[PDB]
């Protein structure tokens, strides 16, 4: 209910190191949760060998559909979907964890972390925390996207969990 | 456009 997360991130299998976050537990407390518990593995999925599967240079690396690793996929700890928590935290910087979703209330497992401030977003995406170390890899991973978000690298979570 | 959607992908 409260330790940072780590993804070990690896681009074409080459392991680039860890991204730990700070989630806002305080502000949102369901949504940080399940992103916890989906990086742990502690209901038997997550994570965990999962892709970045849209990476947009200037605007941010969409992962987490470890159903499908295309965008169609995911679930969360409470099922398929789950409710806007609230948007009280703002895109307002770079390195900002902010739901994915299909519409109102289609939260699942997909996530993004900007590389820029993503104010347009507001009040549709619930952003529930942050990068705290590994910046540069976010950065590293940004530079294997493009425009359409296809890679050109597979980029992996070959580890996650709390540290 | 910018936008971070789940399956239908919008401009």
């Amino acid at each position: 209910a409260m330790a940072n997360v780590f993804f070990n991130i690896s681009i074409n299998d080459k392991p680039e190191g860890r991204i730990v976050f700070k989630l806002y537990d305080e502000a949102v407390p369901k949504t940080a949760k399940n992103f916890r518990e989906l990086a742990t593995g502690q209901h038997g999925f997550g994570y965990k060998d999962s892709i970045f599967h849209r990476v947009i240079p200037q605007f941010m690396l969409q992962g987490g559909d470890f159903t499908r690793h295309n965008g169609t996929g995911g679930k969360s700890i409470y099922g398929e979907k789950f409710a806007d928590e609230n948007f009280q935290v703002k895109h307002t910087k770079p390195g900002l964890l902010s739901m994915a979703n299909a519409g109102a209330n289609t939260n699942g497992s997909q996530f993004f972390i900007t590389t820029v401030p993503t104010s347009w977003l507001d009040g549709k995406h619930v952003v529930f925390g942050e990068v705290i170390e590994g910046l540069d890899i976010v950065r590293k991973v940004e530079g294997k996207g493009s425009a359409s978000g296809k890679t050109n690298a597979t980029i992996k979570i070959t580890d996650c969990g709390t540290v | 456009x910018l936008l971070v959607t789940a399956g239908l992908v919008l401009a």
